[PDB]
């Protein structure tokens, strides 16, 4: 319970061995069963004594001494797996302190092209690996889409502010390290439409469930249905989101026309009845006529004549029976035909507010994916929810720039050194860079190694910003540009004071629009100070951003004076806007399976890049160039967790090559 | 297997997407139908309206009080010529035959017409009521 919870925060099957473990460990997985649980208990146990003090390094000594029999025999055993989960940073990873000072013996040169979390922590490994490392940043700040703006004690988090969950999640090891306050988030988020009252809990609540109702349908649409190309390409999730909603109200429409059908049907049937009836009625009233015009001859009479009295009175009866037999039916019809016009089926499927605040939803979800519904795939856009972290999803209240700084400690970082070219040859690697102040200033590093961190949205760019020599191959430039990177901005808003509800952290703003649902939709409270952030997605984030700051920020408070009253927004002390897809260092946000791509992009973008022979008929160089960053990481993308997975493994590889 | 409120098959998918328009046209046909419809309905129950404004009155006025009579078995001579004209009249509706009788139920009248068969030329009496 205690290993295999090691075992689980380490995204680490308990029971079995991984492909890297059958890779570095091909005898044991090959073998005895035994042995192969053998393994996993000093896995799963040197896992969970690196887990339980994540403060100070595990060293092989430690680890064999809290081992037991029969599990400390074998101790090369242990020493391999020791060095197993080390090289690939399962443990020792992040900010420890080292018992073992490490050597001015430093073996290999790397250039790590981005100080963000991934090339943090892989030059962090390499360096405690025994490798001389170098990082080149353009931004004057190390962290890079980690960004904390910090003016007195305002502190609002402008890029990275969440934590998706710590069961399993890196950087849960991390918070521990680095004395980071995570602190919850509540559910609640009331909705307010543009006149600024508040949206009925049974109409919020119905529109959710339609919501996500709608995403099953989609995923349904997809998976059984196989609705995943259409007019020769591939559908998005948008479009195959307003096909249900068309087929749902087709549904409506057609109910309705079975309704009226039955009461048509009803009603014409009352027709032949009441028309018999006429008839029958004015037959009656002509043998009534025959019956009085024969028993008005005197009593005297023949027996013909009794005959036509009695005979008359007789077919009178019978016919008079029949028409109460079909009075009796018009009743049993006016009746049904009372019901049906009584139970009216639905007359809309989704009403234009309705509408609107199904759009507020889409809108989160967009914000969530940062990028427009119509972008997205419709068949692996939620790829990466099968290795969702467990627990509740939280907040960092101090700047969560409080971890790249502190992995940037005792590093290398060259800052305001932006990269123009990458070299890679077989005998070694050349950056060159230039000064982000004077350009004029020209950098030449070499290296036998060049580790690639720049955002997709900077390799992505054309006209290009950072030119490889050889140019890099088709197979991964295509996957370049297949991925999707995408874009979300916020609005910080400092206050006087704190004018809204304390015990809610969100709130909404419904919009008029379907095109302004990303506009100002969420705004958000989340640390000790009078902030609230305002959150821009979808298609409005990248027009919002040739908008100037102060009509931005007017939008703001007037949404906020709508719903709080205008004597109770003050004007903001300190206002920020982010403007992310215009960073010439992002580019955008993070990435997203965009439709015609998969996962398999994530990897392919992960493979490193290995140059060719110099002179012909050479042995094969060796790999050069490799690749980190949360556009590389296929099981965690778009996240920090991500990105830092992504550098130790990439750290792993270099040192599998270069160190051996 | 899809999800409950929804309803998805996938002839409609294929239908509202085989075009860039078959939605909407789809949709607007429905729509078409709906309103033909419902002019029916006010045409029918315009027309049904007239038909019980007829009706109005009912059939309470030519209505004959009903009486009981106690079903004797003798068979007196006006009642044997009511029952011959009532079957040349009414054939084989022997109820309806007790019915003018009065005084005679439906047994008594089914053996009269063998009772008698013979002296009364029962035979011919319904050969003609069928011409
Ligand atoms: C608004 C927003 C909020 C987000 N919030 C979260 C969140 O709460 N949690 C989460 O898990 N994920 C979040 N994400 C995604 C997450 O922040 C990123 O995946 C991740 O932090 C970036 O990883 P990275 O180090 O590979 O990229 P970067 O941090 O961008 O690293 C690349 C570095 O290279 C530098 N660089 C660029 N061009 C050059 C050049 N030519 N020469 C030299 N250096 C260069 C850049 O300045 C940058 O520092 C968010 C993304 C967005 C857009
Ligand atoms: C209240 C709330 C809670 C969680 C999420 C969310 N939930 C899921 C998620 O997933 C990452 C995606 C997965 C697919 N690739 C990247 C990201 C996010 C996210 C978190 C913070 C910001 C900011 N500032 C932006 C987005 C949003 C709001």
């Amino acid at each position: 319970s205690g290993v295999e919870g090691a075992a689980f925060q380490s995204r680490l099957p308990h029971d079995r061995m991984t492909s890297q473990e059958a890779a570095c460990f091909p005898d044991i997985i090959s073998g005895p069963q035994q042995t192969q649980k053998v393994f996993l208990f000093i896995r799963n146990r040197t896992l969970q004594l690196w887990l339980d003090n994540p403060k100070i390094q595990l060293t092989f000594e430690a680890t064999l001494q809290q081992l037991e029999a029969p599990y400390n025999s074998d101790t090369v055993l242990v020493h391999r797996v020791h060095s197993y989960l080390e090289r690939h940073g399962l443990i020792n990873f992040g900010i420890y302190k080292a018992i073992k000072p490490l050597p001015t013996k430093k073996t290999g040169k790397v250039i790590i092209i981005g100080s963000g979390v991934s090339g943090l922590a892989a030059a962090r490994q390499l360096q405690s690996f025994g490798m001389d490392v170098t990082l080149l940043e353009a931004r004057d700040r190390v962290g890079g889409r980690v960004a904390t703006f910090r003016k007195g004690n305002y502190v609002a988090d402008l890029g990275a502010m969440v934590v998706t969950g710590l069961g399993g999640n890196p950087m849960a090891v991390v918070s521990k390290q680095v004395n980071m306050e995570l602190a919850k988030i509540k559910q609640k988020c009331p909705l307010y439409e543009a006149n600024g009252q508040a949206v009925p809990k049974e109409k919020d609540e119905m529109v959710e469930q339609e919501f996500n109702r709608l995403l099953e349908a989609t995923s349904y649409l997809s998976h059984q249905l196989d609705f995943n190309v259409l007019n020769n390409k591939p559908v998005s999730l948008g479009q195959a989101l307003e096909v249900v909603i068309q087929l749902q109200e087709k549904h409506v429409k057609d109910e309705q026309i079975e309704h009226w059908k039955k009461i048509v049907k009803t009603q014409e049937e009352l027709k032949e009845l009441l028309n018999k009836m006429v008839n029958l009625k004015e037959k009656i009233k002509e043998l009534h006529q025959q019956y009085k015009e024969a028993s008005e001859v005197a009593p005297p009479r023949d027996i013909t004549a009794e005959f036509l009295v009695k005979s008359k009175h007789r077919d009178l009866t019978a016919l008079c029976k029949e028409y109460d037999e079909l009075a009796e039916t018009q009743g049993k019809l006016e009746e049904k035909l009372q019901e049906l016009e009584a139970n009216p089926p639905s007359d809309v499927y989704l009403s234009s507010r309705d509408r609107q605040i199904l759009d507020w939803h889409f809108a989160n979800l967009e914000f969530a994916n940062a990028t427009p519904l119509s972008t997205l795939s419709l068949k692996h856009w939620d790829q990466d929810d099968d290795f969702e972290f467990t627990g509740s999803h939280l907040t960092v209240r101090n700047g969560y720039s409080c971890v790249p700084v502190a992995l940037a400690e005792g590093l290398d970082i060259k800052l305001n050194t932006a990269v123009r070219q990458v070299r890679y040859t077989a005998s070694g690697c050349e950056v060159i860079a230039v000064n982000t102040r004077s350009t004029s200033q020209t950098f030449i590093y070499k290296c036998d190694a060049v580790l690639c961190t720049l955002p997709l949205g900077v390799l992505k760019q054309q006209p290009p910003a950072v030119q490889f020599v050889p140019p890099l191959p088709e197979w991964k430039t295509s996957a370049v540009q297949r991925m999707g990177f995408g874009n979300l901005n916020k609005v910080v808003l400092c206050f006087d004071r704190v004018f809204w509800d304390p015990s809610v952290n969100l709130f909404g703003h419904v919009g008029s629009t379907t095109a302004s649902r990303g506009e100002l939709f969420l705004f958000w409270n989340l640390y000790k100070a009078p902030i609230l952030l305002a959150l821009v997605a979808g298609e409005a984030a990248g027009i919002m951003e040739n908008i100037s700051d102060d009509v931005i920020v007017g939008r703001c408070l007037a949404i906020l004076k709508g719903i709080f009253g205008s004597s109770a927004v003050p004007q903001p002390k300190e206002t920020v806007v982010s403007r992310w897809r215009a960073d010439p260092w992002a580019r955008g946000s993070y990435s997203y399976v965009a439709a015609g791509s998969s996962g398999n992009d994530y990897d392919l973008m992960a493979q490193p890049i290995t140059p060719g022979p110099s002179i012909p008929g050479a042995p094969q160089p060796i790999p050069r160039l490799f690749f980190a960053g949360e556009h590389t990481i296929r099981n965690y993308p778009a996240t920090v967790h991500g990105a830092l997975l992504s550098g130790l493994r990439e750290a792993g590889r270099i040192a599998d090559q270069f160190l051996g | 297997k899809p999800p409950a409120g929804m309803f998805l098959s996938q002839e409609d998918v294929e239908a509202v997407s085989a075009n860039a328009t078959a939605a909407t046209t789809v949709l607007r046909q429905l729509d078409m139908e709906l309103v033909s419809v419902k002019r029916q309905i006010q045409n029918i129950k315009q027309t049904n309206s007239a038909l019980k404004e007829k009706l109005d009155g009912g059939i309470e006025p030519y209505r004959l009080p009903e009486v009981i009579q106690a079903c004797n078995a003798r068979w007196t001579t006006e009642e044997q010529l009511l029952a011959v004209q009532a079957i040349r009249k009414y054939g084989r509706d022997f109820q309806a035959i007790s019915d003018v009788i009065g005084n005679k139920s439906v047994v008594q009248v089914k053996n009269f017409f063998a009772n008698y068969a013979r002296r009364f030329n029962i035979d011919e009496v319904l050969q003609e009521w069928e011409a």
